């Protein structure tokens, strides 16, 4: 069904100066009305995180059905035909990010997943 | 002559030494002038669909196709 | 008994040696190559993609002596005595020639991409000469952890096998897709266009969607500097890091051609377009990648093609007859995936003293079905086994 | 030899809203008059880094000596005569980024060492 094949920003730590959008690419197209994307800026532990496994651990805590959580959600206007670009008006501030989805293909199958990254600031 | 040999030599590049294919691409050796010429021209105009034979066949004139045809069957 | 000495046992030389004996079996033909064996750069992408090993693309030259009576010398040619019509070897011995065929292939320009000298090739392999390097790069791809980035940096024209880097991407992708699906490929190109671009990109979209990013020179794809220590490539669009990086530097003619004075300013060898006799040292012929052959790509098929015309021309010159009118062909097959093949193909013809493609030449059709791609894949393997049979059977 | 035994921020990705203080703890005390400390926001590769080994590699091209480089220096104030505990200040807080602290230090044992510490400041 609808798996993620590529993401921008990549699953890496990056200098994404004022990142105003996140771009996702799926294996086949994805039905708009029925599919929901949410993005969370991660609140990292006191001790911090030592690697990407731990960031991916920290993101898998989240999900589309998630009400109370440690992390701060971000307002994204979505634009869906297999590439999705989540938009924010405001440029995103520095942070470890998670994007999370429930996504309907045209065969009626649902697929959930996440894509996490670290935006480490920088300037225009 | 060397003229015909050079026109023909390149066919062995894909079709194997003196038309003996190791496989995939068909063999050439067990065919006579007439068959070769008649299908070169067939590939050339489109009559016979090719993956690459028209690209190659179109590179030759009708005269050269006859030389090539002769030389492969003779050899 | 008249003598022809051929330098090199690759696509050009071995084909030349065989055809020389076919055209005049009265010649004392000696072919000189450092080794009893030859590994093909063609199909080495399938080694990188873990479909075969180096043995399966290595061939014995012995057949040339055993069957076609070409004396096979396993030495390096160090020097060419043009006047004394002799060739000096690494062992100090000499071998005399009435006519010399030089087909040495390519060397990598070590002074061209800042950072990339002979020492950089262990960490940042080119693998544009096959064997040791192919092996090094594959071992890198095997050790790379899932989720890593392979960087492929092809050079500006002209270079050996213009689609080659894009098939390399394709097949590395094939290996990544089945073993390391998170992994990414990033092409940092010096050029704003590549061979069979439409075809490769459609192939990538359908076999490896999202795996492969291509950055042209015009968008800051050009490699200005590399750091072999750190897996870092420097470009006008910024610094990039690769977990594996395949840097492919600009190229020129093999040492023997350069050192002997057969090459001109460009680092390639100008040659009579009809006879492939060197426009610089009479009685030496230059074929293959080392030659300047008009329209003809620096490809294995071209070398083999040039070899035939050349054999004919040297027998012409040795028996005091005018050279004949020549014919060539070249076809570069690329495997986008093991069962997805594409081709660029042409027949060649002298036209105003320049080598030129005939009408009809072209790349595989744009809007074709899966069966078509599968067939061209089958035919690529056909070509490979066939052409090597011709050279080494 | 004065080696780094501990540091804050530690070697990780951490949310550190207003970071003004970098702390180094060395294995022996260290001579103020003959010790230098510098600090840089690392300008990451375009496609970013994927772990801390890559942070370190990148950080290690710097050192107390370096001149012009890809990276951007952050002016610091040492707070120390002899001490195993070095504390580094900036008046304003630090923007988010990957940072490298590089030193040359005289131990009380008389030996000079150089070294670096790197972390990723995610914001907060
Ligand atoms: C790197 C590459 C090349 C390539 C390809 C894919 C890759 C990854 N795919 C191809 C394809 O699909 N179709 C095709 O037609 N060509 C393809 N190529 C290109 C092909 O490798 C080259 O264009 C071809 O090798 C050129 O032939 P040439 O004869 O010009 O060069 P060579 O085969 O490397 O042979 C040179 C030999 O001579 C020996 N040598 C060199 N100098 C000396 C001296 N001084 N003394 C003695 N021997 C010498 C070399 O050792 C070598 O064996
Ligand atoms: C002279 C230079 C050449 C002659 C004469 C022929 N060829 Fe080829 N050839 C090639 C392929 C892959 C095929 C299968 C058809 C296709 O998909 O395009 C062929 C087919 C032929 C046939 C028909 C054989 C049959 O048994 O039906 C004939 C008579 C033939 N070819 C003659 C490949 C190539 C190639 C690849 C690089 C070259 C240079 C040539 N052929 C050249 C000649
Ligand atoms: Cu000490």
């Amino acid at each position: 069904h609808a798996h993620l094949r590529a993401a921008d920003p990549p699953e890496a730590i990056v200098d994404a100066a004022g990142l105003r959008e996140i771009r996702l690419v799926f294996s086949e197209p994805v039905v708009d009305r029925f599919s929901t994307f949410r993005a969370f800026r991660l609140s990292l532990p006191e001790n911090g995180i030592r690697n990407l496994t731990q960031l991916n651990t920290l993101a898998s805590e989240l999900g589309v059905d998630t009400e109370e959580s440690a992390h701060h959600e971000v307002e994204l206007e979505s634009d869906l035909s297999a590439e999705v670009t989540l938009h924010s008006d405001e440029p995103l501030p520095a942070g470890a990010y998670a994007v999370v989805w429930r996504v309907l293909s045209v065969d009626g199958h649902t697929t959930t997943g996440f894509h996490a990254f670290v935006h480490a600031g920088g300037t225009a | 002559d060397l003229r015909g040999a050079l026109l023909a030599g390149n066919c062995y590049g894909c079709h194997g030494p003196n038309g003996d294919s190791q496989g995939g691409i068909p063999s050439l050796s067990g065919l006579d002038a007439d068959q070769i010429a008649e299908t070169m021209l067939a590939f050339r105009s489109g009559t016979r669909e090719s993956t690459v034979m028209q690209r190659q066949a179109s590179g030759y004139s009708e005269d050269e196709i006859a030389s090539i045809a002769q030389h492969i069957a003779q050899h | 008994a008249q003598r022809v000495v051929v330098i090199g046992g690759g696509f050009g030389g071995s084909t030349c040696a065989r055809y020389l004996r076919h055209f005049d079996p009265d010649l004392e033909v000696t072919l000189i190559n450092p080794s009893d064996t030859y590994t093909t750069c063609p199909f080495s992408n399938l080694v990188l993609g873990g479909e075969r090993d180096l043995a399966s693309i290595t061939h014995d030259l012995s057949q040339l002596e055993h069957h076609h009576g070409v004396r096979l010398v396993q030495r390096w040619v160090e020097s060419i005595d043009a006047d004394g019509h002799r060739v000096v070897l690494d062992d100090g011995s000499a071998i005399g020639y009435d006519r010399l065929v030089v087909s040495p292939g390519i060397d990598l320009r070590w002074d061209a991409v800042e950072g990339y000298d002979q020492a950089a090739q262990e960490a940042m392999p080119h693998a544009w000469r096959p064997g040791e390097q192919t092996l090094l790069l594959r071992r890198q791809l095997e050790a790379m952890s899932d989720g890593g980035v392979v960087v492929i940096a092809p050079p500006a024209n002209p270079f050996r096998c213009p689609p080659g880097p894009y098939e390399r991407a394709s097949l590395i992708a094939h290996y990544l897709k089945h073993h390391k699906p998170r992994s990414k490929i990033l092409i940092l190109d010096a050029k704003d266009a590549f061979a069979k671009q439409g075809l490769f990109q459609t192939g990538w979209e359908t076999l490896y969607p999202g795996m492969i990013e291509w950055v042209p020179g015009i968008e800051g794809g050009t490699v200005e500097r590399v750091d072999a220590a750190t897996g870092e490539v420097f470009t006008p669009s910024g610094r990039y890091r690769g977990d594996v990086v395949n840097l492919i530097p600009p190229q020129h003619a093999g040492a023997i051609a350069r050192n002997t004075g057969l090459t001109d300013d460009s680092g390639w060898c100008p040659v009579n377009q009809q006879t492939f006799e060197s426009l610089q040292i009479p009685h030496i012929h230059v074929i293959g990648d080392a030659s300047i052959a008009g329209a003809m790509p620096k490809a294995g098929f071209a070398a083999n093609s040039q070899a035939k015309v050349c054999a004919a021309a040297v027998v012409a010159a040795l028996h005091g007859f005018d050279p004949t009118e020549p014919s060539w062909s070249s076809t570069c097959y690329s495997l986008v995936g093991p069962e997805y093949g594409i081709s660029v193909s042409a027949v060649y013809r002298l036209d105003n003293g320049s080598i030129v493609a005939s009408e009809g030449a072209g790349v595989s059709p744009g809007e074709a079905d899966d069966h078509f791609r599968q067939l061209e894949a089958v035919y690529a393997r056909g070509w490979y086994d066939n052409i090597t049979a011709e050279m080494y059977g």
